[PDB]
């Protein structure tokens, strides 16, 4: 989940998956006016990793972000095409520095092997300056965990507060019921006295 | 009322002058800058900072001065380093000085270069034209990394959509005005995002912080108006019920 949140921005992670731009407009006209929610169009790019997972794992990886998440077919397809999770060699093992520097140097194929990788709890993006020295340069940033993409309680505090509210309201209901019973007893006594007086 | 109080607190903090440009990026950002300057031994390119003085907001763009501030303040935290050893030294100095925030590392030596290869050719002046640049090395680094030379600041939502549909020479991003609280970021021809302007002015603005103080005062006034409207509506409801 942390890897998905790092590779796929939270705006896209909160964005509604839309099949096409036409439906995007047609269903954003009534929705965006009410609630400002990002909409990510279902693209049509590649859905499979560009290279076999063996070559990726030769650097010390495990697989890809596409392999590391599941979910709705259209949403997963949009993630694989727009965000291209399958193009991200993702792992929970940090790469060896030798292979890291091998990736820093452009590969003999003409470019770097990958522009976005995840090793351990860190993410490395390798880019190149458009002009000037145009050095092929990496960038490593630590990856932080999150509870997204997990239908689990963590507002746990809200659950406890609501349970306390349930208990208090049930107790109040029982107390009111007891007061009603007392009122009924008083009414019965009054009616008994009235019957005695009438007799 | 809590939102109004938070806006008042922000107004007081900005007005006191404690929201200094040096501390705008982070409270201990200056500590990190001093440490990298003192520990740029492995840095073939010094991790020069702060870049807000070198990359300041320019007038005529107060419509998205906050939007440009947000964008290039998210992008500004990336400094210039040469080799991954410099990234390790950056992490070491972060652990040493204990900077409250984290600085992304760009492993590219500073160099000055022409960006006319992908210069934006549109009616809207580029972000480079929207920013005062002092150091040519830092200016070139920002242009290359952020691709601001391929961006024209289109001023309206549908105008941005149409202009991106036209796709002139190097037109990728559009920063349109909706209000002083939030604006529009547009890309992809029809991709539109309503983005709230960044409250913390990390990016240096040539205009004094008093503009931010007055903006926060206006925000407080509008939120008090909203509070009054809500209170009156609920008072009407409760009066009818009673």
């Amino acid at each position: 989940a942390a890897y998905l949140a790092q590779c796929v921005d939270y705006n896209t992670s909160k964005a509604l998956t839309v099949v096409d731009s036409d439906s995007y407009k047609l269903f954003a006209n009534p929705i965006l006016d009410k609630f400002k929610v990002n909409l990510r169009e279902l693209s049509s790019a590649d859905t499979t990793p560009p290279v076999p997972a063996e070559t990726v794992r030769d650097l010390g990886f495990e697989g890809y972000l596409s392999d590391f998440i599941t979910g709705d077919k259209r949403v997963m397809k949009m993630l694989c095409q727009t965000s291209k999770i399958h193009t991200i060699p993702v792992s929970r093992r940090e790469l060896t520095p030798a292979q890291i520097k091998k990736l820093i140097t452009p590969r003999p194929n003409g470019k770097i092997l990958f522009k976005r990788i995840i090793h351990g709890n860190r993410l490395v993006d390798i880019k190149q300056s458009a002009y000037g020295s145009k050095q092929v340069f990496p960038t490593d940033v630590s990856i932080k965990q999150t509870n997204f993409y997990q239908g689990s309680i963590m507002s746990n505090e809200q659950k406890i507060r609501i349970e306390n509210e349930i208990i208090n309201l049930k107790n109040e209901y029982n107390d009111r019921k007891s007061t009603l019973d007392a009122l009924s007893n008083q009414k019965s006594g009054y009616r008994h006295e009235l019957s005695e007086l009438a007799s | 009322s809590r939102s109004i109080q938070n806006k008042k607190v922000e107004l007081q903090n900005i007005a006191k002058g404690n929201d200094t440009f040096l501390m705008n990026f982070d409270r201990n950002m200056d500590r990190l800058l001093r440490t990298i300057e003192q520990r740029k031994n492995e840095f073939e390119t010094p991790a020069i900072g702060p870049l807000g003085s070198l990359v300041t907001i320019r007038k005529g763009f107060e419509k998205w001065t906050r939007s440009i501030q947000r964008a290039i303040s998210s992008s500004l935290n990336a400094f210039v380093v040469s080799n991954p050893k410099d990234n390790r030294l950056f992490r070491d100095i972060m652990r040493s000085c204990g900077i409250r925030s984290n600085i992304p590392i760009v492993t590219y030596c500073l160099s000055q270069f022409d960006y006319s290869k992908g210069r934006a050719h549109g009616n809207y002046p580029t972000i480079v034209d929207a920013l005062e640049f002092s150091k040519p090395e830092i200016e070139c680094l920002f242009v290359d990394l952020s691709r601001i030379e391929r961006i024209v600041l289109i001023e309206d939502k549908n105008e941005a959509r149409n202009f991106l549909q036209r796709n002139p020479v190097n037109v990728n991003m559009a920063l349109s005005l909706r209000d002083r609280r939030s604006g529009f970021q547009l890309s992809g021809g029809y991709r539109l995002d309503t983005v709230t302007y960044q409250d913390k002015i990390r990016l240096k603005v040539n205009s004094s912080s008093d503009n931010g103080t007055q903006y926060l005062k206006d925000l407080i006034e509008q939120e008090t108006k909203e509070l009054q409207n809500i209170r009156d509506r609920y008072e009407e409801k409760l009066s009818e019920v009673r």
